[PDB]
């Protein structure tokens, strides 16, 4: 018989950065 | 495939070579001097410069196993997955005879988990310093990475054991370029009247793996070249088309053409002057012998200042040219950036640039847009000049090398620079660049009209610019489309500079005096 | 694709015909083909003529084709496909759909995908000279292809396929294995049909048979035939002239532009440049690219010389171009001096619009197209001699033929004459004969509507299809109110 | 019923699709209705196990395969068109496509008329009015 299996890794994200002008 | 293959890194190959052989060859000699070699080399410079081929030849000069890693290639968006991959790729190269590991763009996968974000790459890294260096870290393997900026990578991974040594291949200079283009062409028939020590020299500012690309542009046009009235078999072969082959300047010309074309002709006038820059921009690289039984440096610095439209931008390609050195011409304004720290940035990142390729002529235009007095100015952007002003003062002679770079300054108000950028050892040399006169013009309408089909409408300018030449002979030739070069174009054409600038100008090259 | 077709048989029988005068030459560099562009141009086509044209072996393999889900099925079937191809004879291998199996390896997060483009690039680079094959690999888009696919010894001779004549030889193809017509013309189906390509005449002739089945059904089996009017419906239910007046200008610009080809230009007025630079881009005979004044600097990421360098980069690329400049003044504007930092993204915009326009050579036949309506705050560094020097000054006649064929497809009542109008609008312009258009045909649709719901309203306490079908003088009239200039 | 081809026993689903085909080939040139294809047939992309792969290619050939005798016809029916593995669209397998979709208000009035033949209307009603306001429904 078979069989099945779950998996779940991790994912991507977007980071917000600061400036300083000149 | 073989070391005979490299050209122009003869240092580092020796190197690599007695890295990868000594140990190899006569263990013994290791084990009687007691100890053993550092497995581990750091590849850094541009892209394309022999750095995969230099460490596959030392593979197959040396039997062993080499095993090829892509930075990205082996790097998974899923967890758990890429250092399975090191580890793997490390145990087989492992299981083995001694072998040689080469890990490509390695700077993709060691962001040197300080600024770094995701954490797959931080892991990575982990594996890698464990893989390296660890409880029976290596036994028998070499191990190689290449990269182009070797400063972001984790400071653990340059540490001795895991990165040892770290060899520098830069641009190759003359010889080592002519070195690799008969290399490359050794295999090509070449025809006669071809000259390789010519094409070394025109090719100044090329990496070296293009070299190659060069060669086969070349041989590509020539036999698209013979191809159009002759069939391509598609019947059968023939004999008479097999013989009488090779490539000539013209094809080798084409594909150049596939970092401007000036050749002292051109230039019209300034007789004194030419010379002058000739003299001090070729000895230094033309004869260096010299200078180094002499032992002394050679001057670097010019400024030229006057009227605008001289000739002075010109000039500085004329120069150029002359020298198979390198030429980078880049405006006062145009390096400027309304944010912290970026002008200071673009500054260090041209003289890097200039300095990762020796000899160089670097140009600034409008220095006094740049280079303004540090004086007092009490405002942001008075903060963001004296800034720049004082990168300028520590780039052009601080703590450096200075191994070989010209500095060209061309500006129209030579009041407004501080009287620090003029000191000796940055811009020793102060020309004043004049208007022509009327053997002047004579020389200018001679060099101008070199291909095209003059005393008295040289004797009709009266203190005009070179521009303003240009502009007519530019008008003259509209016209002649339009309708040989004919009289009535230019009787037509004479009908179509303030003088305080001309007094400002004698004034300041009077009390300079 | 004349050019594009000899380009491909010389590289498809110089090395596979010739390999020894290859060899005796010295450079054995041709191994890889690469054709992009526009879907529906004959790729297909063209790999099948030249499978047609050669007896040597033609080994197609597809995109999606080489998945099965097997451990490291996909790099295997790849091997075998190309030691087949080595060991049979010098022959080609055609690769259809190539965007399916090279995810670039680095937006991509599987592993059998990340494996086989491995598998693929380690076989095209283990080409030896004895094995005398070469490779012709389709795909739709030339932007998602990775790039070490296309380095030097793989792929690096690229084609860029962009007829009447084949399209009537498939036409002929298909509809030879059916009993059509007696009185049909093929040739008036391949001129018409345009972009069909492979796949369209075989859908137009299915169509074409279901409407003769469908057409002798509600009204046996020998009389049948798909006549012209049922090819005819099934293709019309399937998928300088227009700028009046300034005759001796358009006529001087397109003699200027067609001399020049055989740099740059501004037009100044209070009047129809954007209808020029249309009528331009559409009746030159060249490629045509058309950018905002205040949209090329919207990039960011320092758009001065980043959005404008990539749009200089992409016109040099694809020679001859024409850079349509819309609002040069809003792009220049005199940058001067501001002491700021619009001032400062001024001028850099300033500085790249100068160092990626002043370095266009005689070569790759670049022209700049810019108008504006004020040329004052125009930057006069731009509008020197040697990078912009020509000066387009931008009338009844022109009004009148605009108003005509803004009205060429509407309704208009027959009782009216555009004439009026266009000697009482002097100073007017097209964008305000468009919106006393509109205004017309805003009043026209309030009138039918209210009439509509007037009709409605009766029949719950008949007129035409619409009370009003046409404009009549009195919407114009009133849409005239309230027109300005 | 698409999620419904699966079996218990190691490699079933193939032998179940198999002998359904048969039973339909042999009995007469019938008509086959397979119930949310999107079930069995996503796109590659969103593949990782082995058994999707097998069925789905077992699927495939079975589609192909198709004598001139047997005049049996296939009808999919998916409510997600833009998740199926395009491997189904070529030519010969999937060919002839049906955007039903949403119904005008004449479309809106006649089904009204066909779900109320079946109750006690009040006199007062009016579905035409009815059909105007329900402009979003759909079925
Ligand atoms: N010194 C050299 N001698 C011969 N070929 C060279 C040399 N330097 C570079 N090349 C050529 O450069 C091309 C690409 O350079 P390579 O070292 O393979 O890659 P990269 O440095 O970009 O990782 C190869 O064709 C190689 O032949
Ligand atoms: N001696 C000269 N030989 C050739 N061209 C010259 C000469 N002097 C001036 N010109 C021409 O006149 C103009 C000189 O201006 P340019 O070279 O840009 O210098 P500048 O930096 O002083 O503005 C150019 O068009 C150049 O071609």
């Amino acid at each position: 018989a078979a069989a099945a299996a779950a998996a779940a890794a991790a994912a991507a994200a977007v980071a917000v950065a600061v400036a300083v002008a000149a | 495939v073989g070391y005979d293959d490299i050209g122009g890194c003869r240092k580092q190959m020796a190197q690599i070579r007695e890295m990868v052989e000594l140990p190899l060859r006569h263990p013994q000699l290791f084990k009687a001097i007691g100890i053993k070699p550092p497995r581990g080399v750091l590849m850094y410079g541009p892209p394309g410069t022999g750095k995969t081929l230099m460490a596959r030849a030392v593979a197959n000069e040396t039997g062993a196993f080499f095993f090829l890693i892509n930075g990205p290639e082996v790097m998974s968006k899923m967890a758990g997955e890429s250092e399975s991959n090191l580890r793997k790729a490390f145990e087989e190269a492992e299981k083995n005879a001694p072998a040689i590991i080469f890990i490509d763009e390695i700077d993709s996968i060691a962001p040197k988990r300080d600024k770094t974000n995701g954490e797959v790459e931080r892991r990575v890294v982990s594996q890698l310093l464990t893989l390296m260096d660890g409880m029976k870290a290596r036994s028998n393997v070499v191990v190689i990475a290449a990269t182009n900026r070797p400063n972001s990578i984790d400071p653990a991974l340059r540490r001795f054991g895991r990165f040892d040594r770290e060899v520098d291949i830069g641009i190759p200079d003359a010889t080592g370029r002519l070195e690799v283009l008969r290399i490359h062409t050794k295999n090509m028939k070449l025809a006669d009247d071809v000259d390789l020590e010519a094409l070394a020299a025109e090719t100044h500012g090329y990496v070296g793996a293009d070299i190659a690309s060069l060669c086969s542009e070349a041989a590509m046009q020539q036999i698209r070249e013979k191809m159009d009235l002759i069939d391509l078999d598609e019947d059968e072969i023939d004999a008479e088309v097999l013989d009488s082959l090779g490539v000539t300047m013209d094809n080798f010309r084409f594909a150049l053409g596939n970092s401007v074309n000036v050749t002292w002709d051109d230039v019209g006038g300034l007789d004194e002057i030419k010379e002058e820059l000739k003299e001090t921009v070729e000895y230094p690289v033309l004869h260096p012998d010299q200078y180094t039984k002499f032992g002394l440096s050679p001057s670097k610095g010019v400024l030229f200042y006057g009227p605008p439209g001289t000739g002075k931008t010109l000039l500085a390609k004329a120069v150029a040219t002359e020298v198979s050195a390198n030429f980078i011409s880049v405006k006062g304004p145009e390096l400027l950036s309304m944010w912290y720290g970026e002008s200071e940035s673009n500054i260090r990142d041209i003289f890097d640039k200039a300095r990762a390729a020796a000899p160089t002529v670097v140009f600034l235009d409008e220095l006094d847009s740049i280079a303004k007095a540090r004086g007092g100015s009490l405002g942001d952007a008075g903060g963001a000049s004296d800034r720049v002003v004082n990168q300028l003062l520590t780039e052009m002679d601080g703590m450096n090398a200075k191994k070989n770079v010209f500095v060209i300054g061309a500006t129209n108000r030579p009041d407004q620079i501080d009287p620090a950028i003029l000191r000796p050892g940055r811009l020793d040399q102060l020309i004043y660049v004049p208007l022509p006169d009327e053997n002047a013009r004579l020389s200018i309408l001679n060099a101008q009209l070199r291909k095209t089909p003059l005393t008295a409408i040289a004797k009709a300018t009266q203190g005009f610019s070179g521009a303003d030449l240009l502009y007519i002979v530019q008008r003259a030739a509209k016209y002649a489309i339009k309708d040989y070069i004919t009289k009535e174009h230019f009787a037509e054409a004479m009908k179509t500079v303030s003088d305080a600038e001309l007094r400002r100008y004698e004034a300041y090259s009077q009390q300079m005096k």
